[PDB]
Parts: structure tokens; C-alpha cells; sequence
């Protein structure tokens, strides 16, 4: 049912990723083992089997992928997804400037640039409310209050680590 | 909550939009200037004008922060680069007029002509045309017609938009809290707050003039020598002891010397160091040209292009089926896109001008990793001087025959070492006093010191004084020369030219230090080092962040600019020139012209 | 008619005449010195009698001239050096006896041999085989053997004599109004009359004193980071807080340290900056070496060896067949004969001496204007300085580039550096501590301070404070181990060697000055330069005409010697010393011993 | 007549130097201009020829030969052997090391060192009468009484300056 997951045709914003439970399956992740058509794999347990999990699925920017792992700095990180210091899986990624990019832009992926404190491992935040540094409701035009969403824009004639990337972020319990 | 933390979230805000916008600029820009479709030229505009509003809109917003309550170097510097009052610190007619001056200024020089006067239907540009009289010519009077034709044209034109230009961007300079359009300028090069590293408006010109009066010496000589040389060429119309016929200098204005090569090469019986043949013999394309700069970078612990640039880059002229503009630029797109525009001949200037190119790239890329509004060079010489740095490893017979494209063979004479040397004094040399003497005007007239009364009468009451060159035809008030020269008369800070020159060769000096070079410094190869480029890297990375006086220690060790390395490559020249000069007069006489009486 | 006048005819006279027989002496201790037949040990005493005989009766009659009634200063110097006493202050017997022990002794030295305990067939002499065994071996016991057998041996020997040498000797020094012998020794730095100038016998002991506090701090580093090295060439045998095992330091006293570099090179992976193996892969012969030495002094502007020092000198061991005393030495015969005498071995240590003996050479041409008696260097130190001037220069990297003796690429980086520098600490820096010990031993014997019971007590109690290095076996009395070297029991001063190695840096300071030269002392080259060439022969040329006090600040600017510019040149060394120290004692202690287990 | 002049087996000591006289003799000079063999030839009029004299021989040190000219400071030309300021002809010096000089020493040739004032040109004094800087006769030992002859002593091993050398001095009127 992986196949499902990442060849998924469509794939989520950071700001809103997906976690698609899986159990009473069995798989041999050997589907992912034979795999050049992957730019990132960095696990955190191993790299074996016992055929029994939580697939996340999103996509970033090139030089966000970065963060999507334990203990890293911020933004994507701080505001959108963050993996626990704690335990951990695998994430997996891959170039998808043909799929997620075009030549004259592409901004239906978006993330969030602005909040109040970070998230806890695992949190989503989807709300989409006026920001002002210090609590107070918001108007924009009025001034200090911006959209904390944002769109990536990702154009195909652009640098690697300004194209698309889809990331699956496997998690076992 | 602090004054402070909201002008962060600003900046953040604003670099994550200027990028989408800039980018669709220059993605726009680009594709025109790659193919000049109509549909384009309005795209180009398209995206050039919400780029613009952006900018407006984000400086006027920009503007309600109190830089001043900034405790954060950093901040401080995006914040000011935004408060930029630009334009609308005047008002709708002075703003609008202003715009018109100058486009009108711009049209005319690009479109100005001048017809043969007895045989009228045919008239030439300044470019090609008249320039290439003004490079190739040996008639005193063709030379005299051109040369005067366009001052008298264009420069008579250019006169009363010159002089509104200077009030409408003076009352805009005096609005933004400085002295006048100069001190503007000047502006470039400050740096508030570092200690040390700090630098004022007033610093620039005490620091230039007092290190181009340790020039003169060289320049005198240079000067001396080619006067000789061109009594040979124009014999009767040259004083061995007066000013230079403005006319007869090889180009348009005289701003280089590089055309006077052809008939002041010190031993015209020497041979080749110009493997513009040996390129050619070896069938050398675009392609070639290039992986090689690429190459040469890589060997100081430089990266390679990105897959990108070899992507999207331009390398040759597409031809017609697609016409484009030629003048070779490198391009910084943003989100790391980069690549080179370049109509690719396999020439030994094209082979060098490439590596200049790459180097700016190369210059783009170390600093993509700076805030967005820091992605620029230390100042306005800075970028100029790191290209200019790569021409000379790559110029050198060393790195040449390092290539193969040069006989491994080859002694490289003590002789060819001055056919060389002043085929680059021609150029480097020749420019700067003119360099100087330009802002120095220019500066002066933007400070009142020079009435209206008195314009032309000391334009060259100061080329007779510092050049030491003359005017062919004498000039009263009709006439703007200095704006028949394309930065003046289109809007462009021209000091860059000589603090650039300047940088360049701190730059090298320090650079064949690192790379243990013993010879003498004009055969210096950087390649194959990596301590050097690691030394230069190291200002290469900061772009706008720091003040260049800091950048600028980063390579050379020093805090500020200097002359000395500058004539340290021309030392086996300099020598040579006194003792060529034995018996002919060094200096001259600001009272003799060719027209007399 | 005057005393001045009658005195002035008078050294006219002297001079004439000591010229000749001075001359027939030296050509006769010449033909001994390179061919030891016995008819030439006659004549070698022969002409130095009547030499001494010339000396003595011409000192009785220099004496009845009042040099106080003298208004000339160049005069007064003369007559004063003829105004000795010399031996003969002494009686008949005492003199005699004095001069059988000088010349038992020094035969004993130079004649003594050691046996091996389990071969009584085969011995060796102190030169070369013991020399050889103490410069190469890396065996603790061989090492142990050679040091202890020769002060076991010769050493024991010399202990009566050199008890009696130091009696008469004294009787001799305080017959002249000396306190003893050792103020004698410390009088040629003496300088009475010129104010500012003057210079008194204890202000040598004060300023040698102040001036090695100052050299501690680096010796202790130097000290600390060989001990290390040592460690690991002789495993169990060395305390890493503890003294140096005298017989472990390269050579039979360890007066320098320069065969430690083989094991304590800072970076072996370098190109060895220890050029022995280039010579000798090269095939160079002892007249390459001199031959390049003389090229060397050519090229800061002073004169060719004369016709004669080539046809005269002897520049290596003839061999069997004709033996000769193989001390190196620069001759200066007199009628303009010069000649060196060395048995030259194609080594580095061999390649750097030849400079230093040419050095000598050349003083000794540049003084030969000077009336006969002022034919001498400033003080017993300026000679020694000057030959290890040119040894400075001719040992740099870049100048081993300039001859060829290393490869025109080898990039000098800051590993290199550290190397040559290590390398030149190992010999300079070494010799401070072992020189300065020594002398103050013997200046403390003779002011009598130290009494016969404890001669050998305090001397290894200061061998082991002061320089850091210990016995490996104890000595009683029945030993006498410093004369078990050379300038000990053939009665030379030994002070030459410190005050000379702080001239040697002052003169290199202000000749490399002179020669307009980058940066750092230690890089420095004056070869080539005729400017530094012309500054050093200027005071050169003096001879000891001048007190050495004045002639010093002729070409340093410095009425007395420094320390600072040794200190200087060894800065970078000593930054890296301080380093590589961080994992080890630094400083030693007296108490422990490699027999006291 | 030159030949019997210049290849004299024997030449005198500066202080007792020989004239000869040349008259009624035609001489090319030639036998004089084709010659490396001499270290010294400073005319003080020409060098051209009428084929026509006063030879002078003597020796003294290298280093001396340039006393044997006019204005010349002193010793041997104060006190032996003065050329007139006025006046002169050639001089002419060769290296004798090999003639004049031998390994073991050579004391034959003499010269003056002491005596009171100086010669006129071409004057000779040959007197050998103890000297002393005040008049009054003298008798070594005493002291202050010096003999104003002394000896050379030329090695064959000493320095250029220091060597042997002939010299002649051609006077024409
Ligand atoms: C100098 C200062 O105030 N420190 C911080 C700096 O650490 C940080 O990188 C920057 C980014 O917003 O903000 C401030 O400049
Ligand atoms: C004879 C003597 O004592 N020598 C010097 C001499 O060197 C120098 O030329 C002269 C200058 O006044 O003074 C003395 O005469
Ligand atoms: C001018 C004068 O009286 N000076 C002389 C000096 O020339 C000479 O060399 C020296 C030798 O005795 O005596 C005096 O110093
Ligand atoms: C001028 C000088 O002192 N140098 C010469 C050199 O030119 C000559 O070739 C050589 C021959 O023996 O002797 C000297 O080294
Ligand atoms: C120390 C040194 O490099 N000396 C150089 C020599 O190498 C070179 O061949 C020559 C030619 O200019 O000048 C000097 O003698
Ligand atoms: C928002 C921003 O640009 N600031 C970062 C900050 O997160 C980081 O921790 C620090 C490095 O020390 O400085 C900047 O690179
Ligand atoms: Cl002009
Ligand atoms: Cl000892
Ligand atoms: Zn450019
Ligand atoms: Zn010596």
C-alpha cells in the first residue's frame, strides 16, 4: 500500500502534510531499497526487516530537506513539520522539477513563515489567521499584520535546491 | 514587540516577495534579451514594473522603521538599502520631468548620428561607425570630423538636459540629507558602525586623490612615451612638450589608450603571445571555452557550474531566427539560477572575457547564501575587480602553456614582457587619470564649485591640467562634452572604474602571495591553488553583509585601497619608460593646443 | 722633534719590520699546519721566536714612550697594544713551566685516544671516529662508551696540568693588574676614553648575564620539545621532567645540537631543508664549494679570493702521506696572503662553514689598509660575527633555490619554515646555554670562587641547571671534563661565542635593512645586494682601528649588543615551540640522573 | 739599445736607481706598444713616434708602482725617486714574481723610509748615515737613530700588490 503513498499523484503542503496510518500490512521496503530515483534516505533506526507504521507525505523546497530531521534549526522545522530529537524512521525524498514545477511558476504549494512558539513533534497547524508579532486580531492592509501562509513558487529553470521536492517521512511505533 | 522584532518579521516578509517578484523580472529581462520577441518586450516590462511598485511600496513601508533604534548591524543595512526615498522625495512634476531628462538624455546618445558633411546622405552612429573610426583611423582630419561631430551633435543636444539634470538630482540629493548628487554617490562607500572598518563620504576622495598622485610618475611616462610615439604617427600636428590631441588617442574620448597599441608597441618584430590562432587551429568552440573557465575555478577549491548553467546559459549567437544583444553578462536570476549571456567568438578576448564572466558568477554564487538585500558585491568595485582578477591568471603565458594552448615551448623574452606590459598600461594606465579627472568634474559641478558660466572652460582646464590631453577644436558653452560619454549622460557613478582598477591589483598581489608565486607579478597563475581561492572565498562569501573594508582585509590584509601593488605590475615598464624618456620631455604644457592663436 | 714625532718614526719602524718576521712566522705555521714533517715543527718555533723575540723588545722599547703625551688617537692604540707584558711578566722557570703545559696539553687533546675495552687492537681519536660515533650513532651504550672513555681517558690526564695552568696563569694576569685571568679574557671588550663609548671588563659579565635571561624562555621551549623527540629515539632513557643525558646531544659535548636534527625534524614529510644528500647526488667537490661561497661575496659587491688564496689555500685533507690539523681555518699570512685551511667534506655543516671561514677572509682583505697593529676585528667577537652573517643568508631556502641545491619549484609554505628554523635553533639557540655555562665555570675558577675539592661538583651542578643536561655517570675529581674540549685546554676565551651569535642577528637586522628586504629576519638574503655588501665592509674596513662599541652602532646603530633581533628571528619557532610543548613538562630538574637508579 | 735596458738580467733598488742615456739611436717603440706583457704604461705626452732619452730602472712593490707618476703622494716618490709635476714621457711596470722574488724570501732590493725632506725630480740620494728626526749624528743601538735603508723582501706567495716589479721610466727632452 506504499505504492499508494508515493506514487500518490498529488502530494500536500508542509503547512498541511498528510500521515496515512498503515497496519495489518506487510512490505519489504526492498521497494525502496533498489531506489537512485531517491535524492535522500537518511534513516534513524536501521535498514533491515520484519515484515509487520505512519507514511507523512509533503513537499519542500530543495534546501529545506535539511530540516526534516531531528533537532534541526528552523522555519520549515519550527513552523510547519517537525520530527521529534527523540525517536525516529526513515525520510525519504526525491527531484520532482517535472511534476511539482513550471516553467512559468508554480505556487500551490505553500508553508508557513510566521507564528507563536514552535510546534511539538508531529503537531499541524492549519489555520490561516491574521499575524501580528504580539498577539493583537489583525486587517491587513493594516501595518505588522501579514498572512502567516506563504507559496513556494517553484519555477523549472530554477536552482536544485529552489526546485520541488516530495517528501515521505515513514514513522514506526 | 520591540521596534526592533518588528522590523524583522518586515524584512522577512519582504525578502520571500522581492524573491518571487525579481525573479519573474529577471527571468523576464532574460528572455527578451535572449530573444527580442515582441511579445517580450512588454513581459520584460510586465514583470520590470510590479518589481518597481514592490520596491516603492516596501521602501515607503520600510520607511516607518527607526533604523537609528537598531541594535543589530545586519538589520540596519537591509532596512537603509529599502529606505530608499528614490525619486518621490521630490514631487509629481520634478519626479516626472526627472524621468523624462534622463530617458531623453539616454535617447539621444544611443540614437544620435552624424552625416558626412560633404556627402550628406551618409551618417554613421556612434556605434559601430564613428567608433571605429575613432580605433582604426590614421587621418588627423577624419579623426578631428568624428571626434568633433558627436560633441558638437549629441554633446550641444545634451547641454540644457544636462543642466536641469543637475538641479532636479541635486534638490533630490539635499532631500535625502546629503550635500548633492556626489556626495550621493560617494555614498556607495561609507560604513557606519564596526570601528576601524568604518569609512566616510569624504574619506573616498581624500583617499583617491592622495593615492593617485603616487600615479603620476608612471602615468607621466606612459604619457611621455606615446607622445613620441604619435609625432611618428601625426607628424607636425604634436608639441614634444604639449597636451595630447584629444582626437588622436583611439577611441571616442580617449577613456583607454588600448587602440594606440598598434603604433606604440615598444618592438613591433616581436611575435605572437596571441593564441587567438591557436584556438582557432585547435577548433575550439563555446563549449570548450567554458568547461575550461569552469575547470580553471575548480583547480583553486572553487564548485562547478550548476547543471543549471549549462542548461539555460547562452553561448553563441543563435543567429537570425532569433536575434538577441551581445554584450556578454552574467546573469544572477535569484533562486539560484544562474547562467551567462555571451555571443561567443573564438577569440583570445573572448577566451579571457569568459573567464571574467565566470568569475562574476562565481562571485553570485558564494553569496546566495547572504539575506536577500546583501546578495551584491562589497561595493561597485568590487564585482568589476574579481572578474578582472581571473583575465590576468588567464592571460599569462604560464597558464596559456598550461592549457596547451601555447608551444611548451616558447621563452618568454624579457622583451615580450614590455610589448605586454604596455599593451596593459595602454588600458589600465591610460584610464586613470581620465577616470579621475571625469568624477572629479562631475563631482565638483554637483557641488556648486564649478558655474554654469564656466562648465566647458573646466572640462578642460582640467584635461589639460591632469590628462594631458587637449581639445582638438576649442569649446565655449554650446557644448557638453563629458556627457557625450555614456555613463555620464545616461546616469552611472564612474569613480567605480578607478577604485575597481585599484582593488584588482591588492587583490592579485595577495592572491599570488598565497599561491607562493616568485616571478614577477604579471606572470602570476592563481590556478591550481587552493589557499587562494580559499583567501578570496573568504570575502567572495559576504557579499554587501560587511563593510569592504572588511571584505577587502579578507584577501589583501589591508583596511583600506592602494596603490602600490597596482605599480608594482608595472615596475619592469615603469623602468623601461625613463630610460626610453632619456631624452624626451616628461610632463607638458597646459597652454599649447593645435589650433593656437 | 717632539715625543709624538720620535714615537711616530718609531711604529714606522715597527711596522716595517713586524711585517717581515710576522710574515716568515705564519708561512711557517702554515707549512706545519698542512704538512707536520719534523724539519717544519723547527721553523714553525724558529720564526715564532724571533717573532716573540721582535715582540718582547720591541714592547721594552715601545714602553719609554709617554702615550698620555700623545694628541694623536690612532698613535696611542699602537703603542699601547706594544705596551705588553705578555708571558715574560712571569720569571724563568714560571714561563717556562707555563708553555710545556700549554703544549703538554694541548698534545694530550689532540693526541689522546680511546681503546675498546673488548678489542685493545683498535682505538679511536677524538677526531673523526669518536666525532663520528656522538654525530650518528643511535646506540645508547656506543654513545655511553665514546663521552665517558674520552673524559675518562684525556680527561683524566689534563686535570694536573690544567690545576697548574690555572696558578700560573693567574700569577701572569694579576702581574698585569688584572684580578685574574678570566677579567684578562673579559678585557678585549674593554674601551677607555670617548664617553658614551667607554666599556669597563664587568659590564661584559652584566650584560652577557642580563642578556641570556632573555634567551631562558626560548632555550626552555627548544629544550622541552627536543627532550620529547629523544624520548622516542631512546625509550626508557630519558625523565620527561629531567635533564638531557650529555652523551645523548650529537656531538662529544654537545656544544650544538645540530646532529639532533636527523630526530627531532618538525616535519619529515617536507622537502629536508638539509641539503647534504643534493650536494652530494650533485657531485659537488670542495671547489664548487668555495667557488660558490666567493660568488656569493662577488654578488654583494665585495672582491674575488686573491689569485693566491686558489693556488695557496688547501680545501681538503691530503690525506695519508702528508698529515695536517684539520681545524677549520681562515688565514691571514700577511704581504696580502691569504688562505683557508679546511678539510672539506661534502656537507651542508661543511657548505655553511666555507662561508663562514670566506667571511673571515674577507675582513681580513678589507682591514689590510690599516697600519699593521689595527689589522684586527673590532673585538674577538666581530670576526666570528661576521663569517656567521654570511652563513645566515647562504643557509635560507631561497637562496639553496639561487644555487641550485634545491628544486626552482619547492613552494616555501609555513612547514618549511618551521623546519629551517627548528634546524637553525638546534645549532644557534643550542650553543647559548653550553657557551655561556662554560665560560662562567671557568671565570668563577679563576677569580677563584670555585676550590679544586669541588671543580667537577659545581661544574655539573651548572651543566645541569643552567643548560639542562647531566652526566650519565658520575665524576669525582680525578675527572676534569671541561677541558675535554678544545678552546678549554688550548686556552682560548670562549665568551667569543655568545657575544658573537647577538652581533651576528644586530649586523643581519641592518644588513637585511640595507637591503630593502620584505619581511621576516629570518627569510632573509642579502645576497645581491650591493648596498648591504657596501654598509658591512664600512665597518669592515675599520679594523680594530675603532672600539667596537662605535663601530657596532656604524652599522646597527647600537652602542652595545642586544638580544631582541635574535629573539625575533626566532619568534615564529617560538609561537610553535610554545605549541607543541602543550603535552609535555617544560623545565627540568637538577635531581634527577640516568645512574642515580 | 732598448733590448740591453729592459731584459737586463738585474735591475737596482729604488733608492740607488739607474740612468742611462740614449742618444744617436733610432727606436721604433713598436717593440713596446705590442706588449701584454706589461702591467703598466701611463705616457704623460703621446704615442705615436719621430725616430729619434733617458731610460730609468729600478724595483719596487706592486702596491708602490703608483707612486711613479706626478703629484704623487709619498715614500718612495718623497723619498726616492720623484717624477717632475713639469714634464714627462712613459712609465712602464711588469710583474717579476718569478725573477725578483723567491719562496724563501728576497732582501736584496732596498729602499728609503726615512730622511729629511723631499727629492726634486729625477734627484738621487744615495747615502747610508744613521738617521734621526732632529739633525745630530747618530750610532745604533742608540735610541732615535734609525739607518734609513731597509729592505723589501719579496715571497714568491705574497699577495700582487706585494710583489716584484721592474720599472723603467723613459724621460724625452
Ligand atoms: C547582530 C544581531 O543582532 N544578531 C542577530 C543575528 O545573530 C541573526 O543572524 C540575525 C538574523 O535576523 O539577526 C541579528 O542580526
Ligand atoms: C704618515 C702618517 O702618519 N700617515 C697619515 C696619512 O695616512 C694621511 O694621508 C695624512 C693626512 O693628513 O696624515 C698622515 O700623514
Ligand atoms: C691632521 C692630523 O693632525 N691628523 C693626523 C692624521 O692625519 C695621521 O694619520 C695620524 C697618524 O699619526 O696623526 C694625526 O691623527
Ligand atoms: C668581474 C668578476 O669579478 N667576475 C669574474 C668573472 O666575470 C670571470 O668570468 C671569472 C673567471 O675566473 O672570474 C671572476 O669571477
Ligand atoms: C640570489 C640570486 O638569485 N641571484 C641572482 C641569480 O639567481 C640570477 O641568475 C641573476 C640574473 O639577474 O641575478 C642574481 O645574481
Ligand atoms: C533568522 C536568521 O536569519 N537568523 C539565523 C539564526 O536562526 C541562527 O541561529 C544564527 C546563527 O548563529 O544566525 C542566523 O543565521
Ligand atoms: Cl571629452
Ligand atoms: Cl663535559
Ligand atoms: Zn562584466
Ligand atoms: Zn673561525
Amino acid at each position: 500500500p506504499f505504492g499508494e503513498v508515493f506514487n500518490a499523484t498529488k502530494f500536500p503542503s508542509v503547512y498541511a502534510w498528510e500521515r496515512k496510518k498503515i497496519s495489518n500490512c506487510v512490505a519489504d521496503y526492498s521497494v525502496l531499497y533498489n531506489s537512485t530515483f531517491f535524492s535522500t534516505f537518511k534513516c534513524y533506526g536501521v535498514s533491515a526487516t520484519k515484515l509487520n507504521v505512519y507514511a507523512d507525505s509533503f513537499v519542500v523546497k530543495g534546501d529545506d530537506v535539511r530540516q526534516i530531521a531531528p533537532g534541526q534549526t528552523g522555519v520549515i522545522a519550527d513552523y510547519n513539520y517537525k520530527l521529534p530529537d527523540d525517536f525516529m524512521g526513515c525520510v525519504l525524498a526525491w527531484n520532482t522539477r517535472n511534476i511539482d514545477a513550471t516553467s512559468t511558476g508554480n505556487y500551490n504549494y505553500k508553508y508557513r513563515y510566521l507564528r507563536h512558539g514552535k510546534l511539538r513533534p508531529f503537531e499541524r497547524d492549519i489555520s490561516n489567521v491574521p499575524f501580528s508579532p504580539d498577539g493583537k486580531p489583525c486587517t491587513p492592509p493594516a501595518l505588522n499584520c501579514y498572512w502567516p501562509l506563504r507559496g513556494y513558487g517553484f519555477y523549472t529553470t530554477s536552482g536544485i535546491g529552489y526546485q520541488p521536492y516530495r517528501v515521505v517521512v515513514l514513522s514506526f511505533e | 514587540s520591540t521596534t526592533e522584532e518588528l522590523a524583522k518579521t518586515f524584512l522577512e516578509t519582504f525578502n520571500y516577495e522581492a524573491q518571487e517578484l525579481s525573479y519573474q523580472s529577471s527571468v523576464a529581462s532574460w528572455n527578451y534579451n535572449t530573444n527580442i520577441t515582441e511579445e517580450n518586450v512588454q513581459n520584460m516590462n510586465n514583470a520590470g514594473d510590479k518589481w518597481s511598485a514592490f520596491l516603492k511600496e516596501q521602501s515607503t513601508l520600510a520607511q516607518m522603521y527607526p533604523l537609528q533604534e537598531i541594535q543589530n548591524l545586519t538589520v540596519k543595512l537591509q532596512l537603509q538599502a529599502l529606505q530608499q526615498n528614490g525619486s518621490s522625495v521630490l514631487s509629481e512634476d520634478k519626479s516626472k520631468r526627472l524621468n523624462t531628462i534622463l530617458n531623453t538624455m539616454s535617447t539621444i546618445y544611443s540614437t544620435g548620428k552624424v552625416c558626412n558633411p560633404d556627402n550628406p546622405q551618409e551618417c554613421l552612429l556612434l556605434e559601430p561607425g564613428l567608433n571605429e573610426i575613432m580605433a582604426n583611423s590614421l587621418d588627423y582630419n577624419e579623426r578631428l570630423w568624428a571626434w568633433e561631430s558627436w560633441r558638437s551633435e549629441v554633446g550641444k543636444q545634451l547641454r540644457p538636459l544636462y543642466e536641469e539634470y543637475v538641479v532636479l538630482k541635486n534638490e533630490m540629493a539635499r532631500a535625502n540629507h546629503y550635500e548633492d548628487y556626489g556626495d550621493y554617490w560617494r555614498g556607495d562607500y561609507e560604513v557606519n558602525g564596526v570601528d576601524g572598518y568604518d569609512y566616510s563620504r569624504g574619506q573616498l576622495i581624500e583617499d583617491v586623490e592622495h593615492t593617485f598622485e603616487e600615479i603620476k610618475p608612471l602615468y607621466e611616462h606612459l604619457h611621455a612615451y606615446v607622445r613620441a610615439k604619435l609625432m611618428n604617427a601625426y607628424p607636425s600636428y604634436i608639441s614634444p612638450i604639449g597636451c595630447l590631441p584629444a582626437h588622436l588617442l583611439g577611441d571616442m574620448w580617449g577613456r583607454f589608450w588600448t587602440n594606440l597599441y598598434s603604433l606604440t608597441v615598444p618592438f613591433g618584430q616581436k611575435p605572437n603571445i596571441d593564441v587567438t590562432d591557436a584556438m582557432v587551429d585547435q577548433a575550439w568552440d563555446a563549449q570548450r571555452i567554458f568547461k575550461e573557465a569552469e575547470k580553471f575555478f575548480v583547480s583553486v577549491g572553487l564548485p562547478n557550474m550548476t547543471q543549471g548553467f549549462w542548461e539555460n546559459s547562452m553561448l553563441t549567437d543563435p543567429g537570425n531566427v532569433q536575434k538577441a544583444v551581445c554584450h556578454p553578462t552574467a546573469w544572477d536570476l535569484g533562486k539560484g539560477d544562474f547562467r551567462i549571456l555571451m555571443c561567443t567568438k573564438v577569440t583570445m578576448d573572448d577566451f579571457l572575457t569568459a573567464h571574467h564572466e565566470m568569475g562574476h558568477i562565481q562571485y553570485d554564487m558564494a553569496y546566495a547564501a547572504q539575506p536577500f538585500l546583501l546578495r551584491n558585491g562589497a561595493n561597485e568595485g568590487f564585482h568589476e575587480a574579481v572578474g578582472e582578477i581571473m583575465s590576468l591568471s588567464a592571460a599569462t603565458p604560464k597558464h596559456l602553456k598550461s592549457i596547451g594552448l601555447l608551444s611548451p615551448d616558447f621563452q618568454e623574452d624579457n622583451e615580450t614582457e614590455i610589448n605586454f606590459l604596455l599593451k596593459q598600461a595602454l588600458t589600465i594606465v591610460g584610464t586613470l587619470p581620465f577616470t579621475y579627472m571625469l568624477e572629479k568634474w562631475r563631482w565638483m559641478v554637483f557641488k556648486g564649485e564649478i558655474p554654469k558660466d564656466q562648465w566647458m572652460k573646466k572640462w578642460w582646464e582640467m584635461k589639460r591640467e591632469i590628462v594631458g590631453v587637449v581639445e582638438p577644436v576649442p569649446h565655449d558653452e554650446t557644448y557638453c562634452d563629458p556627457a557625450s560619454l555614456f555613463h555620464v549622460s545616461n546616469d552611472y557613478s564612474f569613480i567605480r572604474y578607478y577604485t575597481r582598477t585599484l582593488y584588482q591589483f591588492q587583490f592579485q598581489e595577495a592572491l599570488c602571495q598565497a599561491a607562493k608565486h616568485e616571478g614577477p607579478l604579471h606572470k602570476c597563475d592563481i590556478s591550481n591553488s587552493t589557499e587562494a581561492g580559499q583567501k578570496l572565498f573568504n570575502m567572495l562569501r559576504l557579499g554587501k553583509s560587511e563593510p569592504w573594508t572588511l571584505a577587502l582585509e579578507n584577501v589583501v590584509g589591508a583596511k583600506n585601497m592602494n596603490v602600490r601593488p597596482l605599480l608594482n605590475y608595472f615596475e619592469p615598464l615603469f623602468t623601461w619608460l625613463k630610460d626610453q624618456n632619456k631624452n624626451s620631455f616628461v610632463g607638458w604644457s597646459t597652454d599649447w593646443s593645435p589650433y593656437a592663436d
